[PDB]
């Protein structure tokens, strides 16, 4: 299985901007296909045999390459070009794919709206306790969440998940869940979700007191 | 109008078997090479099987050779994948995809149309219904509420708000797997004038256990 290395793994561009991504091969290949894949639909053949556009594909897309290095270029990015792009070699069996370059849309930096939620009575009744923090509609994607209980950071038992880039406003959102035992939960008062981001000099702090 | 429509996906235990079908329309099925390609959870794409115009030749990568059998009935315009001796790493979305025209005179080994896919999970973990917990603030012109859908298996679940009436301002986050159970959350943001004065309800479904839960978000 020939290994194909796509770079960058993820990138962002403003509409109108020129975009280039690369597919480098551990071995020589004679041709390369490219596919476009958007959430909500299945892969679409974009270029075949290195540089030929598939049916329906706009001339802003072009492909080039030879030997061990191949590339895909959009002369002028449209918003509808946000997608994951995969290269595929066709010179050795099995046919193999790169891991994808996710092409995102650049928008203006946006600070997160942060909300923190205590465990439900339903969950406490069953012996567990999860504290949830939502960090909604921010840009860029990189963000850090810190959980503090009674002033001391907790790093274990935290599950985080990011949404895909929003189709309407191009922001991201992220959810963080810290799960505790009910007994440890009932032994502490102060629960804090702390967010750091390009848009804050100090952390955004949301908190609740179990005694209130 | 080319159309490829897969079926047969499901949950199977390690070493089990599944049979996938793909219904093809909009073209002369018997005139094309056909393939199965899978999207893994980490979003890698892997060819798993290919077959020529008749059922005569077939190709499998070593990773599935001897385990998977691709076939086709050109009478029924139908492609099949028999998947056996299944392994954890066969978990994926399986696409049916069309290859070369038989008499192209120049084979490209490109997949020019793909189905929407059918989902397969290979695991021995026990199917478990979710617990659905309301997320209400402890104590802005808007308020953000949530539902935590915890401890279920397998994927997927669906979440709506007010039976789909609240669509804008919703974020349903991708589930996270930990120790054979998934946790998923969903947030909804609404005018503070609408809650708690009116009801906000999350509607959760988990087909794999036939569970459906409607959880109102109660203040305090
Ligand atoms: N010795 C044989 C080996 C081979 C057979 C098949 I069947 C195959 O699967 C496909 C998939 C697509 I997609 C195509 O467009 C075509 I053509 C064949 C592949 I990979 C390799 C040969 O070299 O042909």
């Amino acid at each position: 299985d020939i290994v194909l290395n796509q770079s960058p793994a993820i990138m962002s561009a403003s509409p109108g901007e020129k975009v280039t991504m690369t597919c480098n091969s551990s071995s020589s290949v004679s041709y390369m296909h490219w596919y476009q894949h958007k959430p909500g639909s299945s892969p679409r053949l974009l270029i075949y045999d290195t540089s030929n556009l598939a049916s329906g594909v706009p001339a802003r897309f072009s492909g080039s390459g030879s030997g061990t290095s191949y590339s895909l270029t959009i002369s002028r990015m449209e918003a509808e070009d946000a997608a994951t792009y995969y290269c595929q070699q066709r010179s050795s069996y099995p046919l193999t794919f790169g891991a994808g370059t996710k092409l995102e849309i650049t928008r203006a930096d946006a600070a997160p709206t942060v909300s923190i939620f205590p465990p439900s009575s339903e969950q406490l009744t069953s012996g567990g306790a999860s504290v949830v923090c939502f960090l909604n509609n921010f840009y860029p994607k990189d963000i850090n969440v810190k959980w503090k209980i009674d002033g001391s950071e907790r790093q274990n038992g935290v599950l985080n998940s990011w949404t895909d880039q929003d189709s309407k406003d191009s922001t991201y959102s992220m959810s963080s869940t810290l799960t505790l035992t009910k007994d440890e939960y009932e032994r502490h008062n102060s629960y804090t979700c702390e967010a750091t981001h390009k848009t804050s000099t100090s952390p955004i702090v949301k908190s609740f007191n179990r005694n209130e | 109008e080319v159309k490829l429509e897969e079926s047969g996906g499901g949950l199977v235990k390690l070493g089990g078997s599944l049979k996938l079908s793909c219904a093809a329309s909009g073209f002369t099925f018997s005139s094309y090479y056909m393939s199965w390609v899978r999207q893994t959870p980490e979003k890698r794409l892997e060819l798993v099987a290919a077959i020529n115009s008749n059922g005569g030749s077939t190709y499998y990568p070593d990773t599935v050779k001897g385990r998977f059998t691709i076939s086709r009935d050109n009478a029924k315009n139908t492609l099949y994948l028999q998947m056996s001796s299944l392994k954890s790493e066969d978990t994926a979305l399986y696409y049916c995809a069309r290859g070369d025209y038989y008499g192209s005179s120049l084979y490209y080994y490109a997949m020019d149309y793909w189905g929407q896919g059918t989902s397969v999970t290979v695991s021995s973990a026990k199917t478990t219904p979710p617990s659905v917990y309301p997320l209400a603030p402890g104590s802005n012109s808007m308020v953000t509420l949530g539902c935590l859908v915890k401890g279920y298996f397998p994927e997927p679940v669906t979440v709506t708000w007010n039976s789909g009436s609240l669509s804008s301002g919703v974020h349903t986050f991708p589930a996270v797997l930990q120790s054979d159970l998934y946790t998923l959350s969903s947030s909804v943001t609404v005018p503070s004038s609408t809650w708690p004065s009116e009801t906000v309800t999350c509607n959760v479904a988990h087909p794999a256990s036939s569970t459906k839960v409607d959880k109102k978000i109660v203040p305090r």
